[PDB]
This record gives C-alpha cells, structure tokens and sequence, in this order.
C-alpha cells in the first residue's frame, strides 16, 4: 500500500534551520509531484511547497527565500529544508503526493514543527487514582496527568494499547510556556484494582518513555 | 490569491438528513479545479470529490460534489455517522494553491449526561509542591457544558484550564477535562474540593467532590 512517513519534527529555535523528510513507499516515486502542506494552531491547511516529478518548484509566499523543497528519486525521499524559522511555523507538517493536477491523492501522517526559544523539558507523569466514592459503581475511571512538557507532540496508550476502548486523551494545553494533557480510561470496577491499569507515555524529544502504574491509596 | 471561503464552522445533522456544505471561491476556478477533501478525527485528510463532482475511488455517491466558477457544494444525502469529519475544499486553478478553513461536521445523538469524576492530586505531585486537581466529564452529549470549581464551598476560577475532545466516531459524544491546580502550599489549607457541572441533561449541577479528611 501507499505509505507516506515524514521525519525531523521537533523543537527548534526562532532564527533556527531544520530539515524534514519524507520516505515514501508502495508507488513509483517518479511519476508522482510531491508537496508539503502544514496546519497550524488557529488554522486549516496552508499549502507550503509543491515539486514535480522530475523538477519545476512552486512555493508559498509566506516561506519563499526561507524553504527548499527538494526530492531525490533513487531513494524515494521527499525533503523541506527550513530556515530563518520563525513562531509562525509552527505546525504539523504533512507530506502529500498528487495524482497528474495538483489535488493530492495521498496524504502523509504528518510531523510536528515547534518554534519557539523555551527548552525541551520532560513531562512529570502522575498517576491519578480515584477517591473511595467514585469506586465500586460498575465501572470505574482513572487518570494519568501529564505535566509540564516542552514541546508537543506526547503519546499516551493505556496497559501498552490493550485497553483502548474507554479510554479519552485530551488535547494539551500551553501555560507558563509548558504543555500539560491529562488521560482517563474507563474499565470495569471488576478489573482495577484487582489488576493492574498502567499509563505509558512517550515523549519523544526529550527521550522519554515512562510507565506509570496506577495504584489505589492506602486507608 | 484566491480566496477559498466555507461559511459554516459547524454544521449539525441527525442521521438520514441532507447537509449541504458550501464553498465560495473569490474567482472563477471553473470546472472543477476545485477538489473536496475528508478529515476524520484521528486521521489525516483523504481525497473525496475532484473536478468539483468525481467521487474518489471508494467514496460512496451519497456525497454528491456540485457547482462551478465560484460557487460549490458538497451535499451528503442520507449522512450516516460514519461521516463525522472536517470537510475543506481547495482550488487547483492557481497558484498559490488554497483551502477553505473546513466545516465540521456533527453527528447528532440522543441527549446524554455526562459521567463525572474527580480526582485529588497525587502523592507525587504534592511532593513537588503542585496540587492539580482534575475532573473528567465524559460521554456527553451536546457539546456545550459549563464547569465550576468550588473550594470548602467558595467558587474558585484562576489557576482553571480546561480541554475538550472532539466528537467521538464511535459513540457520537464529546468529553471534557478541568484541572485546577493550586499550590500544595494552599491545597492543604482546605478540605472540600467540588467540580459542578451545568448541562442540557442537568436540572440542579452535576456535583463531584471529596473530602480530604479520608483516604
């Protein structure tokens, strides 16, 4: 199948350079152009940068002078080479292929681009256990607060992804220059705490991969 | 540039009705060099009209693409809750290439009161000297919901930062998150911490609290 994997998001400083990349995957890389098209917080798709199968190179005016969009078929990879960033860049970026107009057909997961001269700070991950009420209903529902983070994005799974179903992340939120997000599940009252419910969370810029264990308090 | 314009943010349906989703374009594009795409939650956008009226392949003809030179719509016949989505148009006329801002597209559901649950701030937090308190209100329906914070019985509004989910596909509800976070400093000077909700569902505030004075 069609697969579009982008690369180098990440946190860089206003005044910075970054490249992103693109590997592509499952279509013949040459006969297709290639583009970039970011989503920013406030906005919907803003088309960045478009280059033909071959070579004729269309920008942007917001990034014209800063952005090089460039591709090297014999590894079917797609590049954006970014400098003078600035706050306003700061998007996901996704990496999209047409057909033979410009309508793209097939449209990358997408990487996260922060600018921004905060630091990269690991998140603090608490474990949010409820209080003897909220117990012993049907069902029953924990939390995992995760707090003061920089920059976005952070990834949550419960029990490693088994428990998916009932399960809510809610969107960060930017305060003091540091990023908060906070995750419930619901399980039956059956299963916690006569098992274990743990929340795992990845933050990939500051290497950081912890497993949180959610344990009932002690009377 | 063209300017490529969706007046509505949000358009709300039950299932089986027909929503017309509109585009303007500032300029003639003619034919088609105007395409429509879909972005469900979770997921980044596929192609779903071009040319203004050619479905995509594997996109069923209950959508319906329609209009040319500066006027469009996407009509969805029959809409199912599977088509809970963002929805942009985007002319490919000319350069630079440009996009509506997208129409939201919200599966009504039967009313459902939200499921409510607080929770103290952990040990670990308190070590550090943070107190965030949170409360999860889940599975509701409709999208509009006010929370307050009371500490022993005072309303308490600084130190409140809220976040909302987007409708969910699988069960057509919205959930929200409202953390207070104090200093331990100040959370250990109080015993009753209430999170009150006011929805459609709710006659007298949905109530969720705790006392410290207990496990």
């Amino acid at each position: 199948e069609v697969k579009l994997v982008e690369s180098g998001g990440g946190l860089v400083q206003p005044g910075g350079s970054r490249k992103l990349s693109c590997a592509a995957s499952g279509f013949t890389f040459s006969d297709y152009g290639m583009a970039w098209v970011r989503q920013a917080p406030g906005k919907g798709p803003e088309w960045i940068a478009f280059i033909s199968n071959l070579s004729r190179i269309y920008y942007a005016d917001t990034v014209t002078g800063r952005f090089t969009i460039s591709r090297e078929n014999d590894k079917n990879t797609l590049f954006l080479e970014m400098s003078s960033l600035r706050s306003e860049d700061s998007a996901i970026y996704y990496c999209t292929r047409d057909d033979g107009y410009y309508r793209v057909d097939y449209w990358g997961q997408g990487a996260t681009l922060t600018v921004s001269s905060a630091k990269t700070t690991p998140p603090s991950v608490y474990p949010l256990a409820p209080g003897s009420a909220a117990q012993t209903n049907s069902m029953v529902t924990l939390g995992c607060l995760v707090k003061g983070y920089f920059p976005e994005p952070v990834t949550v799974t419960w029990n490693s992804g088994s428990l998916s179903s009932g399960v809510h992340t809610f969107p960060a939120v930017l305060q003091s220059d540091l990023y908060t997000l906070s995750s419930s599940v619901t399980v039956p009252s059956s299963t916690w705490p006569s098992e274990t419910v743990t929340c795992n969370v990845a933050h990939p810029a500051s290497s950081t991969k912890v497993d949180k264990k959610i344990v009932p308090r002690d009377c | 540039d063209i300017v490529m314009t969706q007046s509505h943010k949000f358009l709300s349906t039950s299932v089986g009705n027909r929503v017309s989703i509109t585009c303007k374009a500032s300029q003639d594009v003619g034919i088609g060099l105007v395409s429509w795409y879909q972005q469900k939650p979770g997921q980044s956008p596929k192609l779903l009209i071009h040319w203004a009226s050619t479905r995509h392949t594997g996109v069923p003809d209950r959508f319906t693409g329609s209009g040319s030179g500066t006027d469009f719509t996407l009509t969805i016949n029959n809409v199912q809750s599977e088509d809970l989505a963002t929805y942009f148009c985007q002319q490919f006329s000319n350069y630079p290439l440009t996009f509506g801002s997208g129409t939201r597209l919200e599966i009504k559901r039967a009313d459902a009161a939200p499921t409510v649950s607080i929770f103290p701030p952990s040990s670990e937090q308190l070590t550090s000297g943070g107190a965030s308190v949170v409360c999860f209100l889940n599975n509701f329906y409709p999208k509009d919901i006010n929370v307050k914070w009371k500490i022993d019985g005072s309303e308490r509004q600084n130190g409140v930062l809220n976040s909302w989910t987007d409708q969910d596909s699988k069960d057509s509800t919205y959930s929200m998150s409202s953390t207070l976070t104090l200093t331990k400093d100040e959370y250990e000077r109080h015993n009753s911490y209430t999170c009150e909700a006011t929805h459609k569902t709710s006659t007298s505030p949905i109530v969720k609290s705790f006392n410290r004075d207990e496990c």
